[PDB]
């Protein structure tokens, strides 16, 4: 569970090396994009309940999945599904604030495809819902913060497929 | 780093970051250049901060230099100053991170078990790091020096 | 059902059923016909209990019918009365079971998270179910009506 | 974990269907056999310590299994075995009171054959002991309650074999 | 009683009573007269249910009547039938309550410790209560007899 | 923690007496008022959120207690106060369903006046709020159920004063 | 404040403050003047931020202004704008503290229980605070405005 | 054995053995010959200690010999004396071990469940073991007899 | 448990008042002494093990208290006593970093004189040890930081006497 | 988890046999080597910190394993490694005091090779470190106690290879 | 919680004194009565269930206390009373095996008279039951072991009166 | 003592003592004289065991005698040998008790905190006790010497 700063520090330490110019380069590059990350981060927290309402509307609603015998039918399963959507968005914001995808390999995608094939959850409709969540966010944080954010939404999709 | 620390604490409470937490990462990335310069000064004066502090160690704790002594000469005294370079390096790491966690993990968790195994007195390693501190607070001005020093004093204090 | 509930509680205490528990399943299977008739009356007057209660909703909470309004016309107002048919159906289920558990699982656990997502006010869904109640207590006499009503009032009360 | 009544309710609910005549039929059929179930249920609770003493006597006692080096030798293992017999009888009565075998697939047979081949417990002498427990019960609850009860003793045997 | 039991369980979950719980208190207060009549029959035939069951005890477990025997004659055999009147009385209590709790508290919690102290065999007290059962199921018809019997069989079964 | 039925049973038991005609009298008297209690009980559960909104409106609101420096100022203290009101109403319904005030001496009034003088809670404005809760309930359960209910609201007031 | 928060966390781990914690109190006391100016601007434009946001509320959520409506006229609509002044005041408090804790304690713990009691919709109070936000981000430039806004958005988000 | 017991307790506290624990294993291995002789005497007089104690059982608890009686004749009374040989054997095991653990595991954990299943009274098995005790304390002198007896009295006492 | 900043905020809030010039005054006065507090705070952490060794030497050692039958005799009691000294110093630094003595009334002096008269701990030799700890600290943090620090050492003494 | 004494007792018990001359033989043979075991046991406890310092010096130190990127680099990993060495020595002494290797199959080697291949711990350098620990111990307990002790160090090596 | 041996050791230690002849005297005096204590100790364990049956018979049975409305009426209270008797006998044997009454001031009599006046337990009938337990024990352990044992039964009585 | 220890363990399991526990108190009271003689020898040779071990300390750890050195001369070196008399006294206590508990309570719980406060190296106190051991194992024969030594080695080993 490392962000860009400790990633560089450990890579130094397995070599018993002090921080060289190359390491200082990578370091200053994070510190430069740093204010960018705090702002986009706020904009998502502020629009969280909302990104999710719009993403669900666009992909999941009025379909077979919400009608009886579908995995989102019953209130318990509708609420457990937008809970998952909350988890995806909160953790993609974390990994962007961090500069690094290891919180997502660690605390999110760690054997999720297995859990989803067990409970019988549709992965394709989830990747559908995440790609929409990808579109609504980028069209709210702006372009600089959006190339970056998208990477982490995309990292989730590739670990589910 | 304090980014890792703020993410871990929000995740634990299953939330987004607070106002006070987004202000703390902003204060930190904008101090980032001050950090990278303090570290650079210490990495450049590496040989000096270690040799001059070791020379100073043997004059405040002389007991460890030969009669009995863990630093017993040409292969040993060399290894004692090695260990001083290991903690100088962990201190620059800490300063650019705004965090004592890379010093703790790499060199402070289990430091008493390891030195009682080798027979090394740990008051003497704490005293060594207190001597590298001085040699660094000379090479550093006003506020850079107050900051590098927060990190030398933590390392010393986890050693007794 | 209360059979499931009495088995689960005895199993938890690793025993056979008590006197008071075997009397409770007897009272229940002999009320079973009273239940199956109350349910039948409500399933038959389905279209009526829903349309007449929806018509009544829009006259006590008019705010939800168009200016802003979640029920916004031909596809939306239809969906609001759909949701009323979903809770009428869970209420007949409950009555033949002697148990609120099929209403809880299918429509009450997570009902606040789901309606705050869609932007639906839940006081307004509670009020809807309070209106289907009336339209049912008309079609039902003396003791059948006191009983169907225990189950409508539970659903309403888990919604605010 | 469902009895006959919720079995019908769920089958309705995955179809989004109100209870139809067919469902009312199956429902009235349980409510009719209901007083039958409470009575047979009492008769077993009342004769529990006793069905087990007789079933053990008939199948397990004075054999190799009770002599040194047998899985029922030592007091700890004799007591852990009639404990299992108590579990089989209590749960077969539960499933009859319920009208449905899912409490037995759930809380009894869920990977038991695996546990028994691990600890080294003889499954054949257990099916022997359950079949005797089957005979003593039916010859105490009477014929109407006994065709039914037997189904659940038999359901246990087929999940052990 | 099952009123106490339904209040205690709702209070524990910090709620008002369920539908299935208000139906269970209704079924119980309307059975209340059936209860009060079964109890009355047993209180009236008190002397008979005890003496005839004790006479029957000494013919199925004869070992307890004199050679060694805990019931050893004129003060002892009298005390054995006393204890039978103590459990007859706790059984009428239970029937009007719809609950085994007044039998448990007064005579079943600690019943093994007490009888192993006095040297009384408890299989023999269970057998006594099984004999008062018979003498009561004779004096009682069809459904009154199935009900009194749920409560005699619980007492017997908590004794071995 | 006893209702009317066990109250009679224990009074019998400290005397080693079977249930006599006098005890049968008191017993039939509860069983007679029994259906009365279940109905009034439902009517309160059904109107709970509502009795409390009206009782607060009548006594507590737009006063010194809700303005800064008052014990009901802050959301935490407003919510902790209608929580107490919920406790009073739920427990008075319990004691009526029971026929007996011992659940209230036991789990409600047990050293409450001490807790209230400690945290600095106004007892007079609470008795004010309970007396209003007394009026709204009686004017909803009807007269037979209301003479009875009032006893338990009154039992609370006398234990606070 | 973040001073309280750093003391509480060190005390819990029974230690002195870390490097990263002493740097966080320094960053905060040196931002203290920026804070006291943002607060001052908001306290001065008090009447404006509240009236203009209330005027804006009644134009995005019009349902709450009279037909049914919780804000029902001369004593009620006045009380709705009162509640807006209560959260403006808790927001200035928060900004000078670098901490959401005085907003949480005074107005967010129990805010749902209280508004469902009074019958007030909380989406509508969240929307009110979102409207005072705008009227404040106009009166505030570049970085002062990004900062006041962290605290308005937290309050809004704890309300739905 | 007490070796097993001292290892298990030190391992639990993740240490090497104490002074008091190494002295306890020394006292035990040097008593080992005294043990092996007491056991040998009891194994040799096996047939005698069992038959003479069974003969004595039927004269203190005569109730168990035929009228009703669990020991009911040629196959049963034989099995009652079998069970006496099972506990004589577990007692010699215990004496050479300096430990009640092989008696507990093989014959005391679950002894009440097993005898209430078979219908055997356990006071009567305790009395049997109290009779084999006497027949052994005759064949054994001064201190050997005080020691074998510690182990017979434990078995008896875990049986009531 | 309040520092100078929340002390002002609450005093405002029980009056329903926005922060006035007087409150802004008290606030700017803390923020001004703020860098002073962080520095003195570090100097104590850095010299903690040491202030205590010197304070013990000056007051407690080679006395009746360290000899058999004294409350500091045995290693357990010597170590439990410098543990207390650590608690006094760590908490006085906290209250100075905070600007306010309420952490000390709260988590330190809350019924300590009672605990000390119970276990039989000498309060006079403890106030002796704290006054020495007061001298060694002030002669290490310097005069500006020392007038302030002393207040909190003194606050401890007056709560023990 | 058995020592030599219960090993004999159980072997008797699965046969329902009293202790015969052969069993008495094996028994007296332990009781004879008994004082030998308590003494060697003390000598190891007494020299524990020391056997380990010498064994590490001889095998592990100043190598690749202690330099950056090696499994014994960092203080946490150096301390976790001599912790393991402590476990090996303490448990080999246990099994010798017991006369039997089952505490080692049970609480030490139970799936350790799997844990070591997972965390990435070098088994060869550990067997190297145990063989040295084998030499230092035997040259301190003397020859009689050393043939025996070695068996248990060797039992560890064969379960790691 | 001290026996005769640590009592002497502590009395030495508050004086910083080695064990002198007087202390060696008191010490040898315990070690001499030692085998006496282990034997009497066994005789009570062996006759425990029995001392209690006889003591109850002599004092408590067929009285007002066992009849309805008495503190020993109900099975729960009869069993909780001979449990107390077990506690008195087990702890008096402990204190004799120890040579010292401090386990009884500590873990038995510590505020028992207060608990007994609270639950409404008759202390006089308990001292009656203990004095009988005193007679039955002394007439089973013999005279040497009995002067001693009696001291501890008497110590219980004086702490209840 | 091991009497205290056996009572505490039986009390915890709410029982009377085991066979193996009554044998352990017997083995101990009959070793009591061997104990009281080992202690007596050590108390008599008090001055010798301390002075000769201190003289030996300053020849294996010479670093602690003056250059820097915690034992710094006439008041200090005296106090170092004092502390040696404190642990000799706790060792005689332990031997007559068959228990390390009076050594633990009085001088081993908190021994590291206390010596790091005073600046004393604890390896040097362990080495001191290892030197008093030798001077005692000379004055003691065969088995008395193996026993006193179990208690010196425990004290030494709890010091590093
Ligand atoms: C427009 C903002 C919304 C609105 C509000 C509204 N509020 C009220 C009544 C009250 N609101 C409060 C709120 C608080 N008390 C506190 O302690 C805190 C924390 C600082 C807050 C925010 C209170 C206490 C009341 C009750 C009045 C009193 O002094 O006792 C009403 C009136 C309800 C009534 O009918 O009596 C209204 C209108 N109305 C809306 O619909 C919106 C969108
Ligand atoms: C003067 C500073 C002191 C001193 C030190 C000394 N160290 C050693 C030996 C080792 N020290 C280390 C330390 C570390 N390894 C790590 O992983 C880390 C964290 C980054 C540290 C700090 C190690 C591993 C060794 C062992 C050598 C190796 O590569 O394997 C010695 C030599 C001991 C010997 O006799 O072999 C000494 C002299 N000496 C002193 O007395 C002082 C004051």
């Amino acid at each position: 569970m490392q962000d860009a700063i400790t990633s560089v520090i450990n890579s130094s330490d397995v070599q018993g090396k002090y921080l060289d110019s190359s390491a200082i380069e990578k370091l200053k590059g994070y510190f430069q994009t740093g204010e960018l990350r705090v702002r986009a981060a706020t904009t998502i927290a502020a629009n969280a309940a909302n990104i999710i309402k719009e993403a669900v509307a666009k992909s999941l609603l009025y379909s077979d999945i919400t009608r009886p015998g579908g995995n989102m039918y019953t209130t318990r399963r509708y609420a457990a599904c937008i809970r998952d959507l909350d988890y995806y968005l909160r953790y993609a914001t974390y990994a962007m604030l961090a500069g690094d995808p290891s919180i997502l390999d660690e605390r999110v995608l760690n054997g999720l495809k297995e859990t989803y094939n067990s409970l019988g959850v549709p992965i394709g409709a989830t990747i559908q819902a995440i790609q929409a969540m990808k579109e609504v966010t980028s069209g709210l944080v702006g372009p600089d913060a959006g190339k970056e954010m998208g990477l982490y939404f995309d990292y989730i999709c590739s670990g589910l497929s | 780093s304090i980014v890792t620390k703020s993410i871990v604490n929000a995740d634990a409470e299953a939330r987004y970051l607070s106002p006070g937490e987004l202000d703390r990462i902003k204060s930190f990335v904008l101090s980032g250049a001050r950090r990278v310069r303090i570290a650079q000064t210490l990495t450049e004066n590496r040989e000096r901060i270690v040799k001059q502090a070791g020379d100073q160690l043997f004059q405040k704790r002389p007991d460890v230099v030969s009669p009995g002594g863990n630093a017993y000469g040409e292969e040993m005294t060399a290894t004692c100053l090695r260990d001083l370079d290991y903690y100088l390096r962990l201190v620059t790491y800490g300063i650019v991170s705004g965090d004592v966690t890379p010093i703790e993990e790499i060199g402070l968790v289990g430091v008493r078990e390891m030195y009682k195994s080798l027979g090394t007195p740990i008051s003497a390693v704490a005293e060594g790091v207190k001597c590298m501190k001085s040699v660094a607070s000379s090479l550093l001005s006003g506020e850079d020096s107050a900051e590098a020093g927060f990190y030398f004093d933590y390392v010393v204090g986890a050693m007794q």
